[PDB]
């Protein structure tokens, strides 16, 4: 079980580091057809410790962002 | 039909006294396939044949009968309006070009059904033959063990 | 034994597919926003995306590893 | 300008006919009829499929239904840089002029014409179903 | 017949009359917006529900709403 | 008269890289970049429809000329690889010394996570997957012998590949042909058919003469393959021809002195079948390569070119008009000359029908040794050929209706052959939608009734041979037409062309090759079926086809392309009304209806004609059950389906098991594809919505926004899961099946 | 506007619609019903005879083919008694009305049975 979860979560985080950023481009959209390579490989060796990194964006209050920015439809 | 695929044969094999059967056939779907549906279909499906019929020849023609309701649903399911629109037009010049049967007419202009009644008379015919089809195996191939 | 258990079990499956049917009649005809502000029936509302986006992860987690299982044996 | 009045006798594109054109629903109930000018014969498609060739100067068909009427004002617009108009015809005789209805076409906007169905409102601020409820029929809030 | 509504969201862009393939709609003057002029849905008895004239529009949400409503022979495009 | 002649531009194109770098280069709408994953899935749909592209005609054609070298390229490769595992990973040296009883073999699994099961005893003292593509027979019947002569093929395969994708290279990049020379259709015509299939076939009667018949002739005398003379010492010495076929001694002087009788020793028109190899008589195959390529080289005359002589198409076309069509053929020839899709049309709908006859004319008459009697391939390659008939006879509607959208003109067809068709297309639906219903009701209906009648115990009730019956009296009369055809009609021929019409069966290491097949009630009826559902597919894509630009529902179809979903829930709804839309529900009816040819010819010939052949006579797999069975639903289901199933479903722990986990696996796909097929893209859309809101609240939301499939392409994924599952499923059955039993 | 064909116009072909009682105007309703019911009466007795469920017994198989095509006499006079209620309920051919349909109705059921009985007699 924690063997899949740490390698579960090693992706999941990997990929979540490349698209925040990537998303501070200038076309963000260019980096998601064509993989900046340098740039991602550099963060897969750094996925090694993303339970770590993880639990401190939890208790900095950065993993989730605030409900005034995200859209939802009426009600 | 999960569920009560899951009830009927864990009952069939305890009925029969063999539950090892279900157990070590119920962890791979070959098992359901082959062991459940295939073997149990033997005594419906010869309900009627070329040398006679016996008391289950209504089962037979009914599990046909679902399975023919079945497939009939998917041609409103997959198959939408427009098409159908266009077709019945050719059928209304046909019909007032046509002697002797132009001197009748509609009262009701002739139109395809509506896109939302597509869905609900195709699922109508879908559940129908759904239903039908496993009563016939259900009560068949049960009876036809125990009766 | 074995007909009566089938022909209750799939009743129950239309009836309960026809209760959330008229929950969504419900909320288009009846619903007024304005009579039940605030109170737990328009906070089901006010968080929809969560609610439905954890049955989401629910299907498919039961889907990818039940059928996973089956066709590993 | 003045709503024009239908020539019937004006003559008609040569076209050797086909099994798309008119049915019963003509005689019994209404059909339309387009008109238009033509600088020279020309080969334009018939929406009811085929070639028609339009005589040069007025020209006149007739079809089953106005979007037919329409569809063939479109391309003479388009196409061949033409100004047709069309009718509703009824079985006793009553001609209903229809296109342009004020003699400029709708896309360009004229003086004398009065909004219809104009809210004043976002669709955003329509009330809720609830509170159009038993008003006599099926209606929409965006019916108030 | 179908119910047509305009509302004055409406920037006067004339695409919805250009699309509308029964002349269903047409532009009238208006002073809300820049172009000073507004779509009008005067003859809504032609119009087939076809909804062109939703696709066409720019403005978000829209400013041209059908509702399909009764069927008659015009709504329902029978040419017999 | 413009002459015919070589008309190229020099390099065109640079070669460069920098475009595979630029996704969606070739179209202005995608070359921008991409903002919701709907431009994904659009840069993929839209690759290779060059004509939305742009409207340069000769931009089109040197696309379309060089893209042809690229798909050579690929099947060259592809042949490559089978002649390469034929030569390493074969039995195939074993089983030509005992044909008979070895099993084809040319697929070895690597040993991991157990699947080695799957190498199984094939015989030859090898393992692998039994293959039924009848590459072993062909491959004896060209006279090889050796896997060095396959090995050197493979090779000679891979440099064709090679020049293949130079060609296309050179031909777009550096020397592309103008739109002129594209445009000599009869020039083209009289290399194709004098050149491309003349010299084909008269080279390849040559190696036939050569190398087949001798080789063959050795093989079938039970000389041992290692014994027989390599191809090139047949060729180098007369001497050990002319003991084969004493006519070689007279050289090729009786051919130029018109003593053709002379060589009668190897242009034979024996017909039949070889009775120790059980396919053709490969003398009359040769005779019969060297009679095509003289027709063939006759043919290729034919047409005008650069001295006078010939005829010209427009010429042609323009003579042949009569009182009740108009203008007649005005016209076609600008069509055929400036249309590919109009080309594709025309082309599609016969190759594709071509494939269909070359199934039904191998099954009857085995061209290769040793052919008839392995059933796993005789069943494999009968229903290979009829999918792809099927599927190319639907690319024939498709394209048809492309070109009415696109490249039909009016002012070009003015009360010709083609603007008649249309101005009566509701007469021509109309009766055809007639004659679908008349076919459905007394052809399925026989069925039905058979059924109930049944169910109910009134068998004497029944449609049926031994009840009222419904004889094929003109195909029976054509059969015995056919077997007679020697003595009378055909006098110079020894046997009839197949031994289906009538006489003696052949029997092949035990097993029947092939023998007569009679044709009773069940036969009847089944064909009547096989012809409603070919009447039904016509209609659907017939009336997608003629009502592509316009109808009495929407008069301007045109302007909405030929692929498009609908134009909006008014006129009552109009869902699929585009072209397109008439393509994918063919489609389905295409399936519907070959499923029902393949399973026609899987249990007759099960029933009827295959089986073991002993003293006490034939005994047939089935034992001859079609004849009573296969005129009720129940009898299909049950003597067929059911019955026929049990060797699939009961191969789990042998070298078959991988059909049993295709079968379920294929079951699977069908029935995932009803998701596509069922519900529609506005519900998962806003079902993504949903999930979106939770990856924005993660911070891990795309920049390509992620959208529902556009309503085409739900449709598009539904049917192509719908066949590819329907179809796999139908494969692993057959071949779990014959594998197993033949 | 529309297609002509020697099918939809030729002079024999309108000749033979213009004969039939159908299209015989100035004739009694009653009159039109009874020569289309005798038409239609006799024919219908064949395939019931013939292809019946007693079609083999020797005897039983007249009066069974016969009789069961009296049924279907009845159940079509039904079917246009039917339509002429809902059709015309609200003009130069006294047929095409409400009470020109009914006695045209009236007439097929005569006609038809009686050359339902008429077929029978030459069977017999
Ligand atoms: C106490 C039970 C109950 C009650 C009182 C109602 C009442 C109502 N429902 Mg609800 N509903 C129920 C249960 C109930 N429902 C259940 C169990 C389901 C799930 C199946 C639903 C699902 C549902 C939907 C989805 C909708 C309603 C709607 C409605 C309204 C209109 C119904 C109508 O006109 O039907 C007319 C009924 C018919 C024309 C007949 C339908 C026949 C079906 C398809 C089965 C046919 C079987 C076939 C004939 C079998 C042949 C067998 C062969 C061998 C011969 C009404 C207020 C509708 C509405 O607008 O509500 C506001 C609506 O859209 N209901
Ligand atoms: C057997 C048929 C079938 C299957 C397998 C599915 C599967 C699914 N449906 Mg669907 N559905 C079906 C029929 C089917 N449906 C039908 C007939 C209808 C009626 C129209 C619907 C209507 C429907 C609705 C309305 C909804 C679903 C939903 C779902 C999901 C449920 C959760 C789940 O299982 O996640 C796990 C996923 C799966 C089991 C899918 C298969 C995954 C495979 C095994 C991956 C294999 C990958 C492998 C590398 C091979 C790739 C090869 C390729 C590259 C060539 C899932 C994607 C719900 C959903 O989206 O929930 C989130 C949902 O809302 N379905
Ligand atoms: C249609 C073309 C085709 C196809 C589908 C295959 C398929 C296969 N080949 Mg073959 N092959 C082909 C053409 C083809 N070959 C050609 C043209 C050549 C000559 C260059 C070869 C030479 C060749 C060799 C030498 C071998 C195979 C092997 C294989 C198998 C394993 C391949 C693998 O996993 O590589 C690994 C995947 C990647 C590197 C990616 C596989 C069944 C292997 C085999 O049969 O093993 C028992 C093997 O050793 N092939
Ligand atoms: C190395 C040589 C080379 C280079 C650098 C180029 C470069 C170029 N070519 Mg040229 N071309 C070449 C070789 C080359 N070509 C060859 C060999 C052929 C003959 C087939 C052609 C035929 C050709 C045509 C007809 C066209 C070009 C075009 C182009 C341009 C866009 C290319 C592009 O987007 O490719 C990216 C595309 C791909 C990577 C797809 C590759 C497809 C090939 C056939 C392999 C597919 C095999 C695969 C296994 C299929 C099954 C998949 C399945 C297993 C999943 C660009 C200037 C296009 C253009 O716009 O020119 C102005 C154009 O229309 N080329
Ligand atoms: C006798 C001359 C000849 C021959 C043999 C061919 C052969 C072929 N032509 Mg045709 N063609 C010819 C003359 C000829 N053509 C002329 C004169 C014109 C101009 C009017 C055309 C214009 C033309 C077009 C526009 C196209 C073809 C295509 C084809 C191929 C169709 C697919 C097929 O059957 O593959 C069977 C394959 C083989 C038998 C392999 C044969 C390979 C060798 C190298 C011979 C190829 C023929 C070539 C002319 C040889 C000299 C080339 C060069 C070095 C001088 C085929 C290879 C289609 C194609 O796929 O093109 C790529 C295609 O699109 N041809
Ligand atoms: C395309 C098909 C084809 C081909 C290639 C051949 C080829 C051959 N046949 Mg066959 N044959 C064929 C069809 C074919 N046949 C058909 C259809 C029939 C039935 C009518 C026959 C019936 C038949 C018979 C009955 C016989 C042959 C024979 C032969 C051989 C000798 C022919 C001969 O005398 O040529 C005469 C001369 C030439 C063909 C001209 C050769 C020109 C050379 C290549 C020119 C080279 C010039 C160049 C500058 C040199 C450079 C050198 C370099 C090192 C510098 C030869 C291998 C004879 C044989 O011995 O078979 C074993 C024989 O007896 N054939
Ligand atoms: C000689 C054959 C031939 C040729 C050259 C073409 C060429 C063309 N066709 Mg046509 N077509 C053909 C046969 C052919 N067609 C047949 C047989 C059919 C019937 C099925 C059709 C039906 C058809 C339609 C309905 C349409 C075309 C269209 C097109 C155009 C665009 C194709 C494209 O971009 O594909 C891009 C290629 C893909 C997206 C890949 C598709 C892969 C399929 C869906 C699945 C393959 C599964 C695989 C075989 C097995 C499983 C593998 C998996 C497990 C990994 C192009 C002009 C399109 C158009 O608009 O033309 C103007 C169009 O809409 N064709
Ligand atoms: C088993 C399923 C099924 C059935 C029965 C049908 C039936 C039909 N389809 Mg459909 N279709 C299906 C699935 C099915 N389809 C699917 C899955 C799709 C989606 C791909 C489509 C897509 C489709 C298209 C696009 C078209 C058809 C067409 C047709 C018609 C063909 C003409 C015909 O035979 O009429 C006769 C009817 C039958 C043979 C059906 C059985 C008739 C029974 C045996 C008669 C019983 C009589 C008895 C007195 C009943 C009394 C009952 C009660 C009142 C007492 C017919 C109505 C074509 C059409 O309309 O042609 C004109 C057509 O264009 N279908
Ligand atoms: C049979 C019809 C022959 C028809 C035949 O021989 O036609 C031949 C007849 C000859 O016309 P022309 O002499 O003007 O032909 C000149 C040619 O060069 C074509 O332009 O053509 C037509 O009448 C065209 C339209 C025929 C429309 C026929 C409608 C009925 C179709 C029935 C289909 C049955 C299919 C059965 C398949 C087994
Ligand atoms: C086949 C089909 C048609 C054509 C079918 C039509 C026009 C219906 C024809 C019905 C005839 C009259 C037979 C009716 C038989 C029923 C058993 C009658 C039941 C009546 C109840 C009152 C009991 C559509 O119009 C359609 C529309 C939208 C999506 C899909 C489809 C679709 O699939
Ligand atoms: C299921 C379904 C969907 C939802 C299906 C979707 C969105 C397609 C999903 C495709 C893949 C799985 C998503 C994108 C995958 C990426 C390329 C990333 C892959 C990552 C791996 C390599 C790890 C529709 O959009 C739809 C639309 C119209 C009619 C019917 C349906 C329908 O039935």
């Amino acid at each position: 079980t924690f063997g899949f979860l740490y390698v579960a979560g090693y992706i999941g985080y990997v990929g979540r580091q490349y698209l925040i950023a990537v998303k501070g481009e200038a076309k963000p959209t260019d980096k998601e057809i064509i993989i900046d390579v340098p740039l991602a490989t550099k963060l897969a060796w750094q996925g090694a410790g993303w339970p770590l990194a993880a639990v401190q964006e939890l208790q900095r209050g950065t993993l989730l962002e605030k409900e005034e920015n995200i859209t939802v439809s009426p009600r | 039909g999960w569920v009560t695929f899951y009830w009927h044969w864990k009952h069939l094999t305890l009925w029969q006294g063999n539950v090892a059967q279900f157990d070590e056939s119920s962890t791979y779907l070959m098992g359901w396939l082959r062991d459940y549906l295939w073997l149990n279909s033997s005594q419906l499906i010869n309900g009627y044949n070329p040398f006679g019929m016996n008391s289950l020849s209504v089962w037979a023609w009914t599990f046909l009968f679902g399975h023919l309701i079945y497939a009939t649903g998917f041609m409103f399911l997959i198959s939408w309006r427009g098409y159908w629109q266009e077709l019945i037009e050719t059928l209304v010049w046909a019909h007032e070009k046509t002697p002797l049967a132009n001197l009748v007419y509609w009262k009701d202009k002739p139109v395809a059904l509506s896109i939302v009644q597509a869905r609900l008379v195709g699922l109508a015919h879908f559940s129908v033959g759904y239903i039908f089809t496993y009563a016939a195996f259900l009560i068949a191939s049960t009876s036809g063990r125990f009766g | 034994q074995a007909a009566l258990y089938t022909h209750h079990q799939y009743i129950a499956g239309f009836i309960m597919c026809g209760a959330f049917a008229h929950g969504a009649i419900f909320f288009i005809r009846d619903y007024d926003p304005e009579q039940n502000k605030g109170n737990v029936l328009a906070r089901m509302l006010d968080h929809k995306e969560a609610l439905i986006s954890h049955l989401s992860w629910v299907s498919l987690f039961l889907g990818f590893h039940t059928l996973g299982l089956y066709v590993h044996n | 300008w003045t709503v024009p009045t239908l020539n019937p006798d004006t003559p008609s594109p040569i076209f050797g006919g086909s099994t798309g054109g008119l049915l019963r629903k003509a005689q019994t109930e209404e059909f339309y009829v387009i008109t238009w000018e033509a600088k020279k014969e020309q080969i334009f498609e018939m929406p009811t499929g085929g070639a028609a060739i339009m005589r040069q100067g007025p020209n006149l068909l007739k079809f089953g239904k106005k979007e037919q009427c329409l569809a063939l004002t479109t391309q003479l617009r388009n196409k061949f840089k033409l100004t047709p108009c069309f009718y509703r015809v009824f079985p006793d005789g009553k001609v209903q002029y229809l296109h342009p209805a004020d003699g400029v076409y709708p896309e360009k906007v004229n003086a004398g014409r009065v909004g219809a169905n104009q809210n004043m409102r976002r669709i955003g601020q329509n009330v809720n179903p609830i509170k159009v409820k038993f008003s006599g029929r099926m209606m929409s809030p965006a019916e108030i | 017949a179908h119910i047509v509504k305009i509302y004055d969201t409406c920037i006067g862009c004339t695409q919805c009359v250009r699309a509308c393939p029964l002349d269903v709609l047409e532009m009238v003057p208006w002073d809300g917006c820049k172009a000073s002029q507004m779509a009008s849905a005067p003859r809504t008895e032609d119009c087939v529900g076809c909804k062109r004239c939703e696709t066409a529009c720019p403005t978000d949400f829209l400013s041209v709403r059908v509702y399909l409503g009764s069927e008659s022979t015009r709504s329902m495009g029978l040419s017999y | 008269a413009k002459k015919v002649k070589i008309a190229v531009d020099r390099n065109p194109v640079e070669t460069s890289f920098e475009k595979w770098a630029k996704p969606g280069h070739f179209s202005r709408t995608l070359s921008k970049g991409p903002n919701t994953t709907t431009w994904i899935w659009n840069l993929h749909a839209d690759a290779h429809d060059f004509d939305s592209h742009t409207s340069d005609l000769e931009e089109i054609s040197r696309k379309v000329f060089s893209a042809h070298f690229g798909q050579l390229g690929i099947i060259f490769i592809w042949l490559s690889g089978m002649y390469f595992h034929g030569a390493r990973f074969s039995n195939y040296e074993a089983w030509l010394s005992d044909p008979t009883h070895i099993k084809p073999s040319a697929q070895v699994v690597w040993p991991i996570v157990g699947q080695e099961i799957l190498n199984g005893d094939v015989g030859g003292g090898f393992q692998g997957i039994q293959i039924t593509s009848g590459f072993f027979q062909l491959w004896r019947a060209s006279g090889i012998t050796s896997e060095l002569q396959l090995y050197t093929t493979a090779i000679g395969g891979l440099v064709m590949a090679a020049a293949m994708f130079f060609a296309g290279w050179f031909h777009y990049h550096k020397a592309a042909p103008k739109l002129e020379w594209f445009q000599n259709v009869e020039s083209m015509l009289n290399h194709h058919l004098g050149g491309l299939l003349g010299l084909g076939s008269l080279a390849w009667a040559g190696h036939q003469i050569h190398v087949s018949l001798p080789v063959n002739k050795l093989l079938d005398a039970g000389v041992d393959p290692k014994e027989i003379p390599l191809p090139h010492d047949l060729l180098l010495n007369r001497a050990i021809m002319a003991d084969l076929y004493p006519s070689f001694a007279k050289g090729i002087a009786p051919f130029f002195t018109l003593n053709w009788s002379e060589y009668s020793d190897f242009l034979t028109f024996k017909g039949g079948l070889n009775p120790v190899t059980g396919g053709l008589w490969l003398s009359d195959t040769a005779h019969h390569h060297v009679a095509i390529a003289v027709l063939f080289l006759v043919a290729g005359h034919m047409y005008r070119t650069n001295w006078g002589i010939g005829h010209s198409m427009k010429e042609i076309l323009e003579a042949h008009r009569g009182p009740f069509t108009g203008e007649g053929h005005v016209g076609l020839y600008e069509i055929l000359t400036t249309s590919w899709h109009a080309q594709l049309a025309i082309n599609l709908a016969l190759f594709g029908s071509l494939s269909i006859i070359v199934a039904h004319h191998m099954y009857a008459m085995p061209p290769y040794p040793y052919l008839a009697t392995d059933y796993g391939t005789q069943l494999s390659l009968f229903t290979h050929h009829t999918w792809i008939g099927g599927f190319c006879i639907v690319g024939a509607g498709a394209h048809a209706a492309i070109f009415m959208v696109r490249d039909y003109d009016p002012t070009n067809n003015y009360n010709n052959l083609l603007d008649r068709v249309i101005r009566h297309r509701d007469a021509i639906i109309s009766h055809l939608n007639w004659v679908c219903i008349f076919l459905g009701f007394h052809s399925f209906g026989l069925y039905i009734h058979n059924d109930t009648m049944s169910a109910l115990g009134r068998p004497q009730d029944m449609f049926s041979d031994t009840a009222i019956q419904l004889q094929p009296v003109f195909a029976q009369w054509i059969q015995n037409t056919h077997f007679l055809a020697p003595q009378l009609t055909a006098p110079n021929a020894l046997a009839a062309t197949s031994l289906t019409w009538g006489g003696d069966l052949v029997a092949v290491g035990g097993k029947v090759a092939m023998m007569p097949i009679s044709l009773g009630t069940s036969d009847f009826m089944v064909h009547h079926i096989h012809a409603f559902t070919i009447h039904v597919t016509v209609l659907i894509l017939l009336k997608g086809v003629l009502f592509a630009r316009s109808s009495r529902l929407i008069p301007d179809k045109a302007n909405l392309g030929f692929r498009f979903p609908c134009d909006g829930p008014g006129r009552g709804g109009t869902c699929q009304v585009s072209a397109w839309d008439h393509v994918f529900l063919g489609l389905f009816w295409m399936y519907n209806s070959l499923s029902i040819v393949i399973f026609h010819f899987s249990w007759k010939m099960q029933s009827d004609v295959w089986g073991t052949v002993t003293a006490s006579g034939v005994s047939h797999i089935t034992g001859g059950n079609f004849a009573q069975s296969a005129n009720t639903i129940n009898g299909w289901l049950r003597d067929f389906l059911w019955a026929q199933s049990s060797q699939v479903i009961q191969s789990y722990g042998s070298a078959l098991s991988a059909y049993g986990l295709i079968f379920l696996g294929a079951h699977f796909v069908w029935a995932f594809s009803l998701m596509f097929l069922f519900s529609g893209r506005g519900y998962w859309q806003e079902l993504i919505e949903s999930i979106v809101w939770a990856h924005n609240k993660l911070k891990v939301a795309p920049a390509i926004q992620p959208r529902a499939l556009s309503i085409t392409q739900g449709r598009a994924v539904g049917v192509a899961h719908y066949l590819l599952g329907g179809i796999a499923t139908t494969w692993s059955f057959f071949l779990a099946r014959i594998i197993s039993v033949g | 506007g529309m297609l002509e064909t020697p099918v939809t116009s030729a002079p024999i072909v309108a000749t033979y619609l213009s004969n039939l009682p159908a299209y015989r105007t100035g004739v009694a309703p009653v009159l039109r019903g009874v020569e289309i019911g005798l038409a239609h009466g006799f024919l219908l007795a064949g395939p019931f005879i013939k292809l019946g469920p007693l079609r083999n017994v020797p005897e039983t198989a007249e009066i069974a083919g016969s009789l069961s095509a009296a049924g279907l006499v009845l159940i079509l006079a039904l079917c246009l008694s039917i339509y002429g209620s809902a059709q015309f309920q609200s003009a130069r051919d006294p047929l095409f009305s409400a009470d020109g349909w009914s006695e045209f109705a009236a007439g097929f059921l005569v006609g038809g049975e009686a050359g339902v009985a008429w077929a029978y007699v030459c069977t017999q």
